């Protein structure tokens, strides 16, 4: 009893509105499941198997995207140049952390 | 005596797809994906709901609603009737055995603390 | 002679006679749930 | 060191399951204990 959604549609070549009208939005659509099936592709686990190993790549490819957008002619956005300042900030301050250390000894 | 309704509720054991080698178990709720431990959106409200237990009720405040820390713990009436017929898969019989002693035994670590 | 060497030997002797005594007792008992093969461990030990 | 290294792994494991799973008690012990009473009894209480 209390069927999920995956026993309910079946079959998958459709569009999303038109399952949405005939299966979660009809007024007679009982609804007594919840269920996320997993989304994950077994080529990606066996390269990425483990969750910090999975949101390291998700991390980094989220930080080379958002350089590669920032990197007709508006040009004018604060988010280039936060970026930017970052970076600078970033490179300026490794600089002054080797050289500290450097003269130390 | 026995503090809040927030360290007594039952296992509501809704399902998981991830397998074993990845799901964790936060406290008062059931095992999720472990991606739900670096997301502190998640691992700072389903902590703090328990937490908000422990603490007596001379300590939420001065005004705060009359039997709950409305500011943390409060759902509208159309809402707790709205996800009251809101129903959850049901795990399977060889996945229920192992869940349950792990959500009730992580808890208990906590209705240990209530008593020492 | 001494009395060292037939004590000493002893109370050496008496640790690993222990250890196998104690590796042969527990075959022998109730339910074993002997974990060395591992076709569905990986899951509970990675999850612990 | 290999030895220390996963004793040291057992002990702390031990000791963080007993923090955080406050069900079990996990008393670590060791086979080469236990020496045996009047006569052919060993009697190795729970643990691991
Ligand atoms: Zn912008």
């Amino acid at each position: 009893t209390l069927r999920d959604t995956i026993p309910d549609c079946a079959l998958r070549s459709q569009t999303l509105e038109s399952l949405d009208a005939r299966y979660v939005s009809r007024d007679g659509a009982h609804d007594a499941a919840v269920w996320f099936e997993d989304m994950t592709p077994a080529e990606l686990e066996v390269v990425f198997p483990t969750t910090d190993a999975k949101l390291n790549y998700l991390s980094r490819t989220q930080r080379l995207a958002s350089l590669l957008t920032y990197a007709t002619p508006d040009t004018a956005c604060v988010h280039g140049e936060l970026l930017a300042r970052k970076r600078e900030r970033f490179a300026a301050v490794i600089n002054r952390f080797l050289d500290l250390h450097q003269i130390l000894r | 005596t026995m503090g809040g309704d927030a360290l007594r509720v039952p296992f509501l054991d809704f399902a998981t797809a991830t397998p074993k080698r990845h799901q964790t178990v936060v406290p008062g709720v059931g095992t999720l994906h472990d991606c739900c431990e670096h997301s502190p959106l998640f691992s700072a409200v389903a902590r703090r709901l328990l937490f908000n237990s422990l603490v007596p009720a001379q300590l939420k405040g001065r005004d705060f609603g009359g039997d709950h820390t409305a500011k943390l713990e409060f759902l509208a009436p159309e809402l707790v009737r709205a996800v009251a017929r809101l129903r959850f898969k049901e795990c399977a019989p060889a996945d229920v055995v192992p869940q349950r002693n792990a959500y009730y035994s992580v808890l208990n670590t906590f209705q240990a603390l209530h008593r020492s | 002679h001494g009395e060292v060497l037939p004590a000493t030997f002893a109370a050496v002797a008496n640790g690993f006679a222990a250890r196998a005594r104690f590796c042969a007792l527990t075959a022998g008992a109730g339910t074993v749930i002997d974990n060395r093969s591992a076709p569905g461990v990986f899951d509970a030990h990675r999850f612990m | 060191r290999a030895a220390w290294r996963y004793i040291r792994e057992l002990i702390i494991a031990t000791t963080l399951f007993a923090s955080v799973y406050r069900c079990g008690e996990l008393e670590l012990r060791r086979p080469d204990c236990s020496r045996p009473t009047s006569e052919g009894r060993y009697r190795y209480p729970p643990g691991v």
